[PDB]
């Protein structure tokens, strides 16, 4: 895609004590314009992996055709394998640099959730290929401003637990909603434990304070 | 669309009589913003060689794939594992093979010759590369190459002995360029990872540097 | 660079950090961001170095002649609408982004203050590289009426996720307590980074340098 | 951005969103864009906030001026034609969209319209800002002649709601304020307070 | 970079009730060098030097505009001025053409007229003065020179070893940078003398 | 581009520059002087944009002339090389910026020969010898190679001619005729054409 | 860099500088600029190192792979043109190289130029890179057919060493190497810095 | 332009304007943006009047080819796919916004957006075109679930007048069509069918 | 720019060229020769493009030795020049243009001596003289004037060596020495280059 149309804001990611968690809101906007505000930008990639994207939807409805597709494939061979989050995650990187060689990037910005053989997994991926694994990853302008509360809690405390992580993850997308321009209230949280993997339906942060 | 980005990163490499020293810091930056804190560059890629990898991260994580292929290969149809120089020589053209889009990767070998005595590789983006005693690459070349040319190569110094270098003397330079490297270039900090090659294998160490 | 402002209880807490960088590497570890405007107003300055030192002693000396005309302590809102109507008619060629913060009869006061000549009286505001690290503590912290204490903990905390999350920011962190009665300019307020412990020798003993010609010229 | 001014029998009411962004950071979400030039005169803001806050200040001292020298109240087509005058005057320097209502003896309650490049219009309702475009519809469908004070305060409140739930570069808080004869009457809906329109989910 | 024209490298150090400040001494334009004895040090006073780098014209423009200035102020106040004062008259100076600006950057070293206080500071091409307590460096090599600072400065140095460590710093750093070096001239000023040396640098 | 060289002796000033008035592809003139009087010992060689030159050198000779009408003694080289970088400078950031290269000789009583060097970004510096034009690229190091502090000025005319045969073997343009001056104490002395 | 290369009575004579700056930041001072395709025959690299090395690096495998085939050695103008038909597809690509290639084939001391432009010839003395018109000045004025090998290895260091002199991206070690008619020889490594003491 | 597409419980209802143009000028005033893919399944065209011809075209070759394949009627689901393939492949060339609406046994009456760029969604209700953009406001506040046949087409009207009188680029004649099980039923409003709305008279 | 001239007598063709090699500002060789021997009475001259004038005259060389071969006789002139014409031609619209200006002579033992121009677009003439380069806005005048069809391969000469001189005293650029060729019935003969 040489120019987004409808793009997808910042993705939240943060991994606790036996899973990860992850946030996006539910909104593509075209340019400044909230045009579909009730597209979900986080996939269930398979039992024990999730992924939620930011930049164009459109190359993120391809990519979650296709991977939905591999999926498919491998458990049809009921072999006793199946693809761990790492492996999906190095897949991911190889085909956004395949693309950016090629000229023909995914407008795209992926983190990637997983829990497997009692290990949480986070990753991150970006339109060139760039890619790397973090305790907690924000995209877009969540890099600017969730990412410092998210590595300020945990340099002080490395580990935390699941209503620790939740709890943080509604803090961030608040200041999200109050400062970032493109964001919207609703929004998804995606977990990933040891019993798979639960997308929780449009949450709000009515929590809003308005004090002028 | 630019199809490369600057990561920072800064690599080094010294050779000995008997061990050859790879360092870099462990910092992922993009912009102005950090993206990780424990991302070493350094890549052991045989029992007696390690390759040092900056620049667009991008281009870093192929190139290490291919060049881990690569050595495979060479095993597979040869029946022996590749020597650092034959690695060298390698890297260059391969480094050459994409010369009208080249690897924005600054590449960095060290390890044990068959003499067993330390070799060092410094390359450029295009593949041009020289048998070196030391040297240093990355966002911080500049700053850690005049004060090992002083110090390991005693220019500039009159009626000095030219005793060889020690481990424990080349242990001590490396932690003290990057300390102060850290102090003045925005892009290096986090951590310093250090790997050194002796015949007896390759030993890692990590100490802190400055946050920012 | 993280510049911040608070409004407390009582007044005005500023913050900011000590980094200056030329390209991309640091050329001053030590930089004094707070400005100091008049005995009650300072401001924090980011943006291009030059600009925030001319503009600021430029509105400071106005002041002080303005001060000493009326024999009355000077208004923030004064300080505000001088430092606005020059930034904008240079239309924003001066590279200065402000926070203007000082108490005066009518009570505590905050300003924002862009180079194009814009201007925001809010509760707390951020600028520089770092403002978006600073803003995120504030959004989840910030609380009205807050004491003394708690306030430059806050402001602290604001400059020191700027620091360890941008590049632009670093070194120390400087605080200004401004109140009806009181003003405490903590230069170094807290050292969060410091640098490493050298571990080898390198002193270069007498004679290691080779000269060619020598002249001494005592003076006296 | 969203500014609304409507006319009703015996005074206006005007309307803004609060929010005031710089690419896509909101730098303040609490915005005050109903600049008050005169006594029972208000302007509502739209565009450069350098610029129209500048053109601002320099009308309220224009006017104030003024009237003291008139030794009476101001009209609020004098307060249009002097931001008419430098609006025009500065176009090509100017990013700036005002509209200006108010009430004065002579006239009642006025709005007057002025767009960037400093035409000056007299209109029963306006609208401006960025998020003016997502409810030129609605307005349009929606207004009625004769409607009350309480009418019109609803009436700007629920097109303002819908400007910023579409518009990215509009949120935050609601800002009114109603101009007559007795006074100026200000007022700020937030959170549940401001209109709702259920999401179709299907 | 227009700065890069001519090259040059200016660096100054502190150490106990002495400053030391250096200079290359390669004059050329772009790759052909034209000189190796260009003056980069002027002399401000009993015991101030500015050592300007950049472009060449600029340089000396600068270097003879300042003395102008501080001709006129030296006579109109009938004292020697300090080094904080000069300081200000070069910033105040510099950012006279904020739009437009000299393309130079000062570093300022010397000892106070009265206290004898070592004093170091630089400043950017429009005039932001920065004031350390360690070192300041300026023109082509700066990383170079931050490298081999940052590394071999200490604290309380006796002016012997002030002099053998800016030297080393100012040889090494220049040997890394193509359009500077040929030759390095250092002034070690203290309380009474002001001893001048030229070291022996490559010339290539 | 034309040439200009500059050989400075122990008690003397050599100077040396070509007569070519070329104008696109065409030699319109074969006797071009390059060289302005500025005084009874001092001399100015000017080449770069057309009129500029000439505008720049005569501006500065009329005021050298009038300092020395005014005051009854001539100007030092060291004092009209600086009044020159002064005027350059000064007109450098202008609106109408003077492209010409100098090069500037002259002898005094006291200070004795001086050779200075100018560029258009009027840089100026002091040197034993000089070279302007692509043609200072191929005879720079041969004075580079040869040239002594001691040069006699005998030995400083095979010198330059060593200078000019380079040009003539291995530069491009055409550069027959070279003009050949020499200050020292009795003033200025016009020598021989180097010809080929 | 600064190149260059002189054909006399007793061969030809082959220089080079040791320096690679990327920018106006020096890389390296000990890179060897003079390639050894054969005992026979050696190139000189100037201009972009990675392109001069890689096609230097192809020109010596195809070499030997001529040897191989005709069972007698190559000779100086066939690798000559052998280099410049490989460089000619790649015409306006953006390729930075000159070289000199000198050897002494069967028809006695060859030196051949070729640049990435295309330009292919032959001749007495070359010089190429950023310092070649220093050294064309010294080693012009000081050349001759009959000089004696001695003076022959002074000229070419004289003329290196004054090209560093002046030029900015030029300097470190005069590499010098000798062609003679049983093959070549390095014949010294002499740093700017120790030539700069005893030519002052 | 101006498409707009209004799921009810039993079938679809799909609007346009028929207007088209070269710049100012209006090639065709009577324009048909309302094309059959198949017996019960409409697009709604918007963007460039080539890519959107060819396009239709192109999946209405192979719907009724994989319909006369598999003996059954097609899925609108099935029918957006194809559309979202093409759309998606050929971004890059293609300047075109489809809604694609229609009426199927298996999930009834279901409205699916293509915009540019290649995106699908399914929305209750779906607008789009240049002049979509302003009566954003007007169907997220008019807008209310379980509506009927009626109102829909009421709706729908409403909304195409709206922005066909704020709008350069739409006007002409409201073309609408009806989609359900029984049939296809279309309409045209022209003159005084069209919805009015008074002006104001400041 | 390199420099080409050919003259055509009743029963001979005399053609020059320059013998200068210059990279950027240094003549590299001195003793370059720009004429191709295409047959043993044909002779093509190329000035262009560095690598397009050897790649196309070398290539061009060995297809008309080729054609000799194959059939024992060699090619006519005219036949050469439109051989040549239609490779350049071709090559235009191409990927690998070659930008290169040609002169070829020859003599035919039927039609007699000819003398074709060729510019770098293919575009093919007949002459009884022509000349490429900068040079040639200066020289072909002087043909014009003294060039008679009865012309005498001596008074040719003599013409040749006004050009020639005329080059020297008016152009820019060095051109000391040319090469000098004449093409009769009797085949290609060298004569003694033009020096200066
Ligand atoms: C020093 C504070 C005001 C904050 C600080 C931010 O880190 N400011 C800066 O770093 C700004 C630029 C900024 C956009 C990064 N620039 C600077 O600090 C430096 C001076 C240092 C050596 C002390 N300025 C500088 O190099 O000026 C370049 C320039 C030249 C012409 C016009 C505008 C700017
Ligand atoms: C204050 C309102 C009447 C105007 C306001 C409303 O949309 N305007 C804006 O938000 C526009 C938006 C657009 C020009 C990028 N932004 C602006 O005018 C400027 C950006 C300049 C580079 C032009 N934004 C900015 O930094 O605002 C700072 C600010 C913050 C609070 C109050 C006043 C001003
Ligand atoms: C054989 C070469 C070293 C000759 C040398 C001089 O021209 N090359 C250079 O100086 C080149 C090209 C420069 C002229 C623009 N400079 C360079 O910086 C190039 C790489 C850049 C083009 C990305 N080479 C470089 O950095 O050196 C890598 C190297 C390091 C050691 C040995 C050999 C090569
Ligand atoms: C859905 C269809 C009705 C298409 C319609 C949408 O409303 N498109 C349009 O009205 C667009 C508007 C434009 C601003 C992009 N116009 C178009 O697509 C026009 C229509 C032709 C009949 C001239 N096409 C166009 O500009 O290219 C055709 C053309 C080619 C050469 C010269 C002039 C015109």
């Amino acid at each position: 895609t040489q120019n987004p149309m409808v793009t997808g804001t910042s993705v939240l990611g943060v991994k606790f004590e036996g899973g990860v968690v992850i946030a996006a809101d539910m909104l593509g906007s075209y340019g400044s314009l909230a045009r579909f505000r009730n597209i979900s930008r986080i996939m269930r990639v398979n039992n024990s992996t999730m992924l939620g994207a930011s930049g164009d939807y459109a190359d993120f409805q391809y990519l979650k055709q296709v991977l939905g597709q591999m999926v498919i494939d491998e458990e049809l061979l009921g072999d006793g394998h199946s693809y761990s989050p790492r492996a999906i995650h190095s897949w991911l990187t190889r085909a956004m640099y395949s693309r950016r060689s090629k000229m023909n990037p995914l407008w795209n910005t992926m983190v990637i959730g997983g829990y497997a053989d009692g290990e949480s997994f986070l990753g991150y991926v970006d339109m060139l290929g760039v890619a790397y694994e973090a305790p907690s990853l924000a995209t877009g302008y969540g890099a600017y401003l969730a990412q410092p509360l998210l590595r300020e809690v945990l340099e002080k405390q490395p580990v935390l637990s699941q209503t620790e992580a939740r709890d943080l993850v509604e803090r961030c997308m608040r200041v999200l909603y109050y400062r970032d321009a493109r964001s919207y209230n609703r929004f998804q949280i995606a977990t990933v434990t040891e019993k798979g993997v639960e997308i929780e339906g449009p949450l709000s942060t009515e929590t809003n304070w308005d004090i002028a | 669309f630019s199809p490369y980005v600057f990561n920072g990163g800064t690599i080094l490499a010294i050779a000995g009589e008997d061990f050859a020293i790879v360092a870099s810091d462990t910092r992922l930056s993009e912009g102005f913003s950090i993206h990780t804190r424990d991302s070493p560059k350094c890549y052991k890629l045989t029992d007696k060689t390690v390759i040092g990898c900056s620049g667009f991260h991008g281009d870093c994580l192929t190139l290490t794939k291919i060049i881990e292929a690569r050595l495979k290969m060479y095993k597979h149809s040869n029946n022996k594992a590749m020597t650092t120089g034959a690695i060298a020589a390698m890297l260059s053209t391969i480094l050459y093979s994409r010369r009208f889009f080249p690897y924005y990767v600054y590449n960095i070998i060290g390890g044990l010759d068959e003499e067993g005595k330390g070799a060092v590789y410094s390359f450029d983006p295009v593949g041009s590369y020289q048998r070196d005693s030391f040297k240093a690459g990355g966002s911080a070349s500049a700053m850690l190459q005049p004060l090992l040319d002083n110090q390991v190569g005693f220019k500039n110094m009159q009626n000095v002995e030219h005793v060889p270098l020690s481990l424990d003397r080349a242990m001590r330079l490396v932690k003290d360029v990057f300390i102060s490297a850290a102090e003045r270039d925005v892009y290096t900090g986090d951590a310093l990872r250090i790997c050194i090659v002796t015949k007896e294998g390759i030993r890692e160490e990590t100490v802190s540097l400055r946050k920012d | 660079t993280t510049i911040a402002g608070v409004v407390y209880k009582d007044g005005i807490v500023l913050g900011a950090d000590t980094r200056a960088t030329e390209g991309m590497v640091v050329a001053d570890k030590n930089c004094s961001k707070i400005h100091f405007i008049s005995p009650n107003i300072y401001c924090c300055g980011a943006g291009t170095a030059a600009d925030t030192d001319m503009t600021t002693q430029l509105i400071s000396s106005n002041l002080e002649l303005h001060s000493l005309s009326t024999g009355r302590l000077p208004r923030v809102v004064t300080a505000n609408r001088m430092l606005k109507q020059m930034l904008f008619r240079y239309q924003g060629y001066i590279g200065a982004a402000l926070v203007l913060g000082g108490v005066d009869v009518t009570g505590p006061h905050l300003y924002s203050i862009y180079p194009h000549g814009s201007t925001d009286k809010l509760p707390y505001v951020t600028m520089g590289s770092g403002s978006l690290a600073a803003m995120a503590v504030f959004e989840d912290k910030f609380r009205p009426d807050m004491e003394e204490e708690e306030a430059k903990n806050l402001v602290s905390e604001a400059i020191a996720a700027g620091i360890f999350n941008d590049l632009g920011s670093g070194s120390n962190i400087d605080l200004c307590v401004i109140s009806k009665n009181k003003l405490d300019f903590l230069r170094p307020y807290t050292v969060p980074n410091k640098k490493g412990t050298r571990l080898g020798r390198y002193r270069c003993e007498k004679g290691t340098t080779a000269v060619l010609t020598e002249k001494i010229t005592p003076l006296e | 951005t969203t500014i609304m001014a409507v006319q009703f029998d015996g005074g206006v009411v005007l309307g803004a969103d609060s929010r005031t962004t710089t690419g896509s950071y909101i730098a303040n979400r609490v915005t005050d864009k109903l600049t008050p030039i005169h006594d029972r005169i208000f302007c509502c803001r739209s565009g450069s906030a350098a610029d129209t806050q500048a053109v601002a200040d320099a009308v309220t001292y224009q006017l104030g001026f003024h009237s003291i020298e008139l030794n009476e109240p101001p009209l609020v087509h004098t307060a249009a034609s002097l931001f008419k005058e430098m609006c025009y005057r500065y176009r090509e320097d100017l990013m700036a969209g005002i509209i200006i209502a108010g009430w004065d003896p002579q006239e009642g309650g006025q709005v007057y319209s002025v767009p960037m490049g400093g035409m000056m219009v007299r209109q029963s309702f306006a609208i401006g800002g960025s998020g003016s475009s997502y409810i030129y519809g609605y307005v349009d469908a929606t207004y009625r002649e004769g409607m009350t004070k309480e009418e019109c305060l609803q009436f700007t409140a629920n097109a303002l709601a819908l400007a910023m739930e579409r518009d990215g570069s509009s949120g935050g808080v609601i800002r009114l304020a109603a101009i007559a004869e007795s006074g100026v009457e200000r007022q700020v809906l937030l959170g549940d307070q401001i209109p709702k329109f259920a999401v179709a989910t299907l | 970079s227009i700065m890069s024209y001519n090259g040059g490298a200016v660096m100054a150090m502190k150490g106990k009730n002495c400053v030391a400040i250096a200079a290359d001494r390669r004059f050329g334009i772009q790759a052909q060098m034209v000189t190796t004895d260009f003056q980069k040090i002027f002399p401000m006073g009993d015991r101030l030097y500015i050592g300007l780098a950049g472009l060449a014209t600029d340089v000396q423009t600068v270097a003879q505009r300042l003395k102008f200035r501080l001709n006129l102020y030296e006579l109109k106040e009938g004292r020697q001025i300090k080094p904080y004062t000069l300081m200000s008259m070069v910033a105040n100076l510099l950012y006279e053409k904020r739009f437009g600006p000299y393309y130079t950057e000062p570093v300022i070293a010397g000892l106070d007229p009265k206290t004898f206080k070592p004093f170091i500071c630089s400043l950017d091409l429009i005039g932001c003065p920065m004031v350390t307590d360690d070192f300041v460096v300026s023109g082509t090599c700066a990383e170079q020179m931050y490298g081999m600072c940052e590394s071999l400065w200490e604290p309380n140095m006796d002016p012997d070893h002030l002099f053998e460590t800016i030297s080393q710093a100012m040889l090494n750093a220049v040997d890394r940078d193509a359009v500077s070096g040929m030759g390095v001239i250092v002034h070690i000023i203290e309380k009474d003398k002001i001893t001048t040396r030229t070291l022996k640098a490559r010339m290539d | 581009m034309e040439y200009l060289i500059g050989i400075q002796g122990p008690d003397y000033v050599l100077v040396a520059s070509d007569r070519v008035a070329a104008s696109n592809i065409v030699q319109m003139k074969d006797d071009h002087d390059k060289m302005f009087k500025m005084s009874e010992k001092i001399l100015l060689l000017c080449v770069g944009e057309a009129g500029d030159t000439v505008q720049f050198a005569e501006y500065i000779q009329k005021n050298v002339q009038l300092y020395k009408m005014r005051n009854g003694y001539e100007l030092s080289p060291t004092a009209a090389a600086n009044f020159t970088r002064r005027n350059l400078a000064d007109c450098l950031r202008s609106r109408t910026p003077y492209h010409v290269n100098l090069l500037l000789a002259g002898y005094d009583e006291h200070e004795g020969p001086a050779l200075y060097y100018m560029d258009y970004l009027a840089a100026l510096a002091k040197a034993p010898f000089a070279a302007h034009g692509y043609g200072a690229f191929l005879t720079l190091s041969i004075l580079d190679r040869y040239y002594t502090p001691t040069i006699s000025r005998e030995r400083a005319v095979e010198l330059l001619r060593k200078c000019l045969e380079e040009l003539q073997k291995r530069f491009i343009l055409n550069l027959p005729t070279f003009s050949v001056r020499i200050i020292d104490k009795n003033g200025i002395h016009d020598l021989d054409n180097i010809s080929f | 860099t600064t190149t260059l290369a002189f054909k006399f009575r007793h061969g030809v004579i082959v220089a080079a500088d040791s320096r690679a700056t990327a920018g106006a930041y020096i890389a390296s001072q000990t890179v060897k600029k003079v390639i050894e395709i054969n005992p026979y025959l050696l190139g000189t690299m100037a201009g972009g190192a990675a392109d001069c090395s890689f096609w230097e690096r192809l020109l010596a495998r195809q070499c030997r792979i001529y040897e191989l085939r005709n069972k007698e050695r190559i000779s100086v103008a066939a690798a000559s043109k052998l280099l410049a038909n490989m460089v000619y597809q790649y015409k306006g690509m953006g390729l930075s190289m000159g070289t000199m290639i000198c050897g002494w084939d069967k028809r006695g001391p060859g030196l051949y130029y070729v640049d990435s432009e295309g330009n292919r010839i032959s001749g007495a003395t070359f010089s190429v890179g950023s310092g070649s018109v220093y050294a064309y000045g010294v080693m012009d004025r000081g050349y001759s057919y009959d000089l004696e090998v001695e003076q022959a290895y002074d000229l070419a260091r004289r003329a290196i060493y004054q090209a560093t002199y002046r030029d900015a991206y030029s300097g470190g070690a005069v590499n010098l190497y000798h062609v003679r008619e049983d093959g070549w020889i390095r014949v010294s490594s002499d740093n700017v810095a120790d030539l700069h003491e005893k030519y002052s």
